[PDB]
């Protein structure tokens, strides 16, 4: 059972009984933190492919931090 | 929001560890582990050697080691050298775009050899005499003991009028400098035979003589 | 590589205002904040304020609240500062420093050479220079009886740097200073090399080039 | 149809308050000192409010200890390529958070897996000031929990990126609910015109709530699991329980039921939980069909009903309708249609949100005004 339904031909309407509830009453807030450090002006050659890839990722990290600061 | 309290001066001979304390309130330090020490060679903007509670930047010797404990910091230098001569400046994060500065500690090493002063005297040139003016210039340099004393002697007779004297200032070679000006009229200059600039240095007096010729 | 230029030094009168600029040459468009610090002759620097040019956000210390307004032009990447109602207590060497990222860094990393602001009552007076003719030898130029205290000496417009030594100023009893500079040169080069001193006076727009003839 | 009867409210203000608190001078330092030991902690802010503080990603502990002691060791040339992948990881999530907050402007209404991973959300639920029943409900319907929870970017300063994840509480739980479906009820007179239509406008959800009825007209606020009905009372009306009487006896003296009058001879189909209502009017085709036995019913003109048992399709006009194939017992309450109680010339021809009492009052007005002549 646990889901019954009625059709009221009188008023041309149906009612679906048997449903339980979970009503949003209020809210709960929690602070989620990400701890970030700084890559401050590391100077090193970009000739090697591996180091060039590292720099491609370092720039992404720095730009992500700066953009997070900008959007406010 | 007052400045921090630092010892006015410490010192140490080469081969010794020196610790400089930096004390602040609960807001400046104790709460934020964001401290920074700066050195200043007089005549140039500062340059830091500690960029966190215990972190040093790129190009800083390992002998520099900082710490902090309950509103008091500790900048430690191991194996002092003749290069670590500057005014150290403790700084601390205090809040959103607010930093507090320390009163500054003055670290000058005890171990350093004496150097005889190199004196040079200059007479007034033609352009100054053609304008009714005359100024004798005595330039001292490369004397390590800060104590120097100038005394002008006109024909072995002391002059007590118009003599000016600078303050011993640090140089790029860590050996001090000085300067002295004696002002006199053109008739007071062309009426004598020999002037003298006597610079006393640890007893050793270095002299220079000029003449109207 | 990355650095920031700084305006020249100037002189005002007690009650006027001094506007000091600070242009940077690094860029990176980051959330860097320019900090102003005017030490003194007296020991110890003094943190004045800060500004993030990308946002225009400012915050001044409580010692100078209501007295200084720090600005920054974002098009030319230049950060100004204007201190009105000057007093002789506000005479100092106004430096200019930055921090890399406002949220990641909490310490100054790069500075500027700085300007010098003197505010007194006596009138300004452009200096007078006279030459001084001479192992080796020694010649130089002398600068005397000026009111300001920025005076820079240069030789051969940047082609002679070794052996040069400029001494700090004296305080003549007339309230004016006096400066000197010396250069060590070989013996035989006095007859062939022409030696010219360059004293570029900043506060009184004076540029005098004296030729010291051996 | 009562959707415009609702009052307006703020959906994220409870998180903006925590953000305004986090913007205080010594606030983020407290949280950082608290998380200096573990990943999660309880933090009493400077306003007395106690919050949960979760450190989901520590890059400083990676940067200043493993990566930068390699790049800044000396001689930048790295030996192995593993560092590139180790830094692509632990940074992909920060890049994704930046990319999400760039296009969403501070508040994302579904908390994405990058804002809060599933295991992290389950741990947060397990360590919340809620009962075991609510904990299990959220743990089993994490998806719906994400549907009703916001994530407000809060602050980034002092080497700490902060954002408050504001979750639903589900105060009312396990109180029985019911869904009310409606379809137009019109007379089947042989005339081409002058055909009246009555409908019920109270369609939606109804739930027991502190002796009253929380009624949701906007079906978006309520997600539906197997038998659980998640709803959001921010867009809900509060009625007396006697509104339920409108199901069994629409002419009761307790609650004045809400209806709608019209004069539109158009057929419609209303799919219900375990069946289908078909209002078949005019020459419109109405066919209840099955996947095996082809067609099983042709609807007579009027408002009829079929159960999802054996019925696989309801087609009205060119409109197809797949019936919901969930088990359950349907019941057909036989009774005369209500539309046969009124007269065509007295029935109000146009009144959008009417009621039994209001329609009767307009009938009284019209009848009196006509009879007084």
């Amino acid at each position: 059972q646990n889901i019954t339904e009625e059709f009221y031909q009188s008023t041309c309407s149906a009612v679906s009984k048997g449903y339980l509830s979970a009503l949003r009453t209020g809210w709960y807030t929690s602070v989620i933190t990400i701890e970030l450090s700084n890559i401050k002006e590391n100077k090193c050659n970009g000739t090697d492919a591996k180091v060039k890839l590292i720099k491609q990722e370092l720039d992404k990290y720095k730009n992500a931090v700066t953009e997070l600061q900008l959007l406010m | 929001q007052s400045a921090l309290t630092q010892p006015r001066s410490v010192s140490g001979s080469p081969g010794q560890s020196v610790t400089i304390s930096c004390t602040g309130t609960s807001g400046d330090v104790g709460t934020y582990n964001y401290v920074s020490w700066y050195q200043q060679l007089p005549g140039k903007a500062p340059k830091l050697m500690i960029y966190d509670v215990t972190r040093r930047p790129s190009g800083v010797p390992d002998r520099f080691s900082g710490s902090k404990s309950g509103n008091t910091a500790s900048l430690t230098i191991s194996g002092l050298q003749a290069d670590d001569e500057a005014d150290y400046y403790c700084c601390s994060y205090a809040g959103t775009l607010t930093w507090v500065f320390g009163g500054g500690t003055k670290l000058t090493v005890l171990g350093q050899p004496k150097a005889a002063p190199s004196v040079t005297l200059f007479p007034p040139s033609s352009e100054e005499l053609q304008a009714n003016k005359a100024t004798l210039v005595c330039l001292i340099s490369d004397f390590y003991p800060g104590a120097v004393t100038v005394a002008w002697k006109a024909d072995s007779s002391p002059v007590k009028a118009g003599v000016e004297t600078t303050t011993p200032s640090k140089q790029s070679n860590n050996k001090y400098a000085a300067s002295s000006y004696l002002s006199l009229t053109p008739e007071q200059w062309k009426s004598h035979r020999s002037y003298s600039c006597q610079v006393t240095h640890e007893g050793s007096t270095v002299e220079k003589t000029v003449a109207p010729t | 590589q990355v650095q920031l230029v700084q305006s020249g030094a100037e002189v005002k009168k007690p009650g006027s205002s001094v506007k000091v600029s600070c242009k940077t040459s690094g860029g990176t468009y980051g959330t860097y904040s320019i900090n102003w610090v005017r030490q003194a002759p007296g020991q110890g620097l003094e943190w004045m304020g800060a500004i993030i040019p990308i946002f225009g956000k400012t915050n001044y210390a409580q010692k100078f609240q209501g007295r200084v307004t720090i600005t920054a032009d974002a098009s030319t990447s230049t950060a100004y500062m204007e201190l009105g109602s000057l007093t002789s207590e506000d005479t100092a060497m106004y430096y200019c420093a930055r921090v890399e990222d406002t949220a990641l860094d909490h310490y100054f990393d790069y500075w500027g050479q700085g300007a010098l602001v003197t505010v007194s009552s006596a009138s300004t007076k452009g200096p007078s220079v006279f030459p001084l003719a001479p192992g080796t030898a020694a010649l130089g130029c002398l600068v005397k009886d000026y009111f300001p205290e920025p005076v820079t000496v240069s030789w051969n417009s940047g082609a002679l740097t070794s052996g040069v030594h400029t001494f700090p100023a004296v305080l003549q009893s007339s309230g004016l200073y006096s400066l000197s500079s010396v250069v060590t040169v070989p013996s035989s080069s006095l007859g062939t090399q022409t030696y010219i001193c360059n004293v570029n006076h900043k506060p009184s727009n004076t540029k005098v080039d004296k030729r010291v003839e051996p | 149809f009562l959707g415009f009867l609702l009052g307006v409210g703020s959906a994220i203000a409870s998180g903006v308050a925590v953000c305004k608190v986090l913007h205080l001078e010594g606030e983020v330092n407290k949280i950082k000192s608290a998380l200096l030991s573990t990943n999660k902690a309880v933090v009493s802010l400077s306003n007395g409010v106690s919050v949960l503080t979760f450190k989901v990603l520590d890059l400083k502990n990676y940067i200043d200890k493993q990566l930068l002691p390699i790049l800044n060791k000396q001689s930048c040339s790295i030996s192995n390529i593993e560092t590139v992948i180790e830094f692509q990881q632990k940074n992909n999530r920060l890049l994704e958070i930046t990319r999400e907050f760039s296009v969403n402007a501070g508040v994302t209404t579904p908390v994405s897996t990058y804002m809060l991973t599933n295991s992290e959300l389950l741990s947060l639920i397990n360590d919340m000031p809620i009962t075991n029943d609510q904990k299990k409900l959220m743990s089993n319907n994490v998806q719906i929990v994400r549907q009703q929870s916001y994530s407000i970017m809060c602050i980034i300063k002092e080497e700490v990126l902060a954002y408050v994840v504001q979750l639903p509480l589900y105060g009312v739980i396990d109180t029985p609910c019911w869904k009310l479906h409606t379809s137009p009820l019109c007379t089947t007179n042989t005339k081409e015109g002058s055909n009246i239509c009555l409908t019920r406008t109270d369609r939606g959800w109804y739930c027991d709530n502190a002796g009253s009825v929380s009624f949701f007209p906007q079906a978006e606020t309520c997600k539906v699991q197997s038998n659980r009905v998640f709803c959001d009372t921010m867009n809900s009306l509060t009625l007396p329980s006697e509104v339920n009487l409108c199901n069994v006896d629409i002419f009761n003296p307790k609650y004045d039921c809400k209806i709608m009058t019209s004069k539109t001879d158009v057929s419609s189909s209303v799919i219900t939980s375990l069946g289908a209502i078909v209002s078949c009017y005019g020459k419109t085709k109405c066919t209840a069909s099955n996947k095996n036995r082809g067609i099983i019913k042709t609807f007579s003109n009027g408002c009829d009903y079929v159960s999802n048992k054996g019925v696989d399709t309801v087609s009205v006009g060119n409109t197809l309708y797949y019936v919901n194939k969930q088990e359950g017992k349907s019941l057909y309450v036989k009774g005369e249609p209500i539309i046969n109680f009124y007269d065509p010339l007295v029935f109000p021809s146009d009144e959008f949100d009417a009621s039994i009492s209001q329609v009767n009052e307009k009938i009284n007005q019209s009848l009196a005004f006509i009879r007084k002549s």
